[PDB]
């Protein structure tokens, strides 16, 4: 799995792949791991499926039930609060790392990570899953403030598209979701039309020279590719 | 005349008779006002002493229930404290829970049904204490008053108590959207000495709170050189 979450001027953008597997074998290669809390605020799931989609549910329950009690829309601090607080009384029997996000008028975009072991952090990007070992330097290297709905998209793409070239247990589409103040603007680009793939990347076009014909020189060539 | 003896019985003509002395009570009690400025609430009350001898903020009747918000008890002050300890326990779990302050116009409802509550079993009586509640959260100054019987409003300027009446006619000759919390002061304890009665209670003392801006929005005691 590869989960993240970024804030722009004036919101935030989340992104995963699409993978769900036992290990080797791919039980579905469309999943949905960004999951709807309220109408602008969404989670990040990874993990054990059965326990993010459970603990989801029930944090969807309470800010439903709260948002009828003050007849007002919630803030993501409240979701990112009553979310930590399952997590945490629950850490011995669980294997999940969330990330909360989005847009309410007094703070604006928020992003926070609550990790394996029920911690809270609130932060300006967050990164999750097997495939974020492969992000760190990407964006130590690549990520600034300040970037506009549309560059953060196509960044959180990109930033998806390489780890999971990478990581054996991520794979297949992109899924984004954008949230601000307008109407929020979900994507799904297709693995044809990834923004990076070692397949197509033309360094990686010309196969290593592993298999050598027999010869008079200990010099190296080409690869032997039909019978003596 | 059996349908007065408990909570729990509507009279034949759609009544709780229980609830309605309870009431009473409150009515007897000695008088608070309190006013919604722009900048904030202030609340005021008479206290009636029953000796020269007592300590000063002995029996208060107002207390702090969160950072940003206070309570007034009219009518018996030891049932008035339980519902202060409610209050405070309904602040808390807002901020715990939900990482908020409690908005004005919820700890003004949860207080309700909480007295409603007493009024429905054949085993408690009904609170003999009217409360006022001054709250300035995320949404706005606001002033709301809770009675015997759970039931909620909100409020400009209110008064309660035996000297009500004759106070309600001169909250009604001021301003409202044009009001300072120090002006405030100076009228609402007016209103207090004038219904005061000599005959009566001989000695007094008045109590005054406000939230507001130059507080930045803290429920405190008025400093006691401002009377």
């Amino acid at each position: 799995t590869t989960i993240m979450a970024v804030a722009f001027k004036g919101g935030v953008v989340l992104a995963a792949d699409s993978r769900t597997s036992t290990g080797t074998y791919v039980v579905n290669r469309a999943s949905n791991k960004l999951t709807k809390l309220a109408e602008k605020i969404y989670c990040c799931r990874s993990g054990s499926a059965a326990d993010t989609q459970a603990l989801a549910e029930q944090t969807a329950n309470y800010l439903e039930s709260y948002e009828i009690d003050t007849s007002k829309p919630v803030n993501v601090t409240t979701a990112a609060n009553i979310f930590k607080k399952l997590c945490y009384m629950n850490k011995w029997n669980i294997s999940a790392g969330i990330i909360v996000a989005g847009y309410d008028p007094l703070n604006g975009g928020s992003v926070y990570s609550i990790p394996s072991g029920g911690s809270c952090v609130k932060l300006d990007y967050a990164l999750g899953g097997s495939g974020s070992i492969f992000l760190y330097s990407f964006f130590d290297a690549n990520y600034k403030t300040g970037m506009s709905k549309e560059e953060c998209v196509c960044f959180c793409q990109r930033a998806v598209a390489h780890a999971y070239s990478r990581d054996g247990s991520s794979g297949g589409l992109i899924r984004t979701i954008a949230l601000h103040q307008g109407e929020p603007e979900d994507m799904t680009i297709p693995w044809t039309k990834t923004p990076y793939c070692m397949e197509k990347d033309p360094k990686y076009r010309d196969l290593a020279v592993q298999n050598p014909p027999f010869s008079s020189s200990a010099k190296i060539t080409v690869n032997q590719s039909r019978s003596e | 005349t059996e349908h007065d003896q408990s909570t729990d019985i509507f009279s034949a003509d759609g009544r709780v008779f229980q609830v309605e002395y309870a009431c009473k009570a409150v009515d007897n009690g000695s008088t608070a006002v309190a006013a919604c400025c722009t900048d904030g609430v202030v609340v005021a009350v008479e206290k009636i002493l029953t000796s020269r001898m007592l300590e000063e903020g002995s029996n208060d009747r107002i207390h702090a229930v969160d950072r940003q918000a206070g309570v007034c008890i009219c009518g018996m002050l030891p049932d008035g404290r339980a519902v202060v300890s409610r209050a405070r326990a309904e602040a808390e779990n807002s901020r715990d829970v939900f990482a908020t302050p409690i908005p004005g116009s919820v700890l003004a409802s949860r207080i309700g049904e909480f007295m409603h509550v007493y009024t429905t079993h054949y085993a408690y009586r009904p609170f003999g204490c009217s409360v006022i509640i001054a709250s300035y959260a995320d949404d706005g100054p606001q002033l709301f008053v809770s009675d015997p019987s759970g039931t909620v409003a909100g409020y400009y300027g209110i008064a309660l108590g035996k000297g009500k009446t004759v106070a309600k006619t001169e909250l009604e000759k001021l301003n409202f959207k044009s009001i300072t919390c120090d002006e405030a002061v100076v009228k609402l304890t007016k209103i207090l000495h004038d219904v005061h009665d000599k005959s009566k209670d001989k000695l007094y003392e008045l109590e005054v709170a406000w939230v507001c801006n130059k507080s930045n929005c803290v429920f405190q005691h008025v400093p006691n050189d401002m009377i």
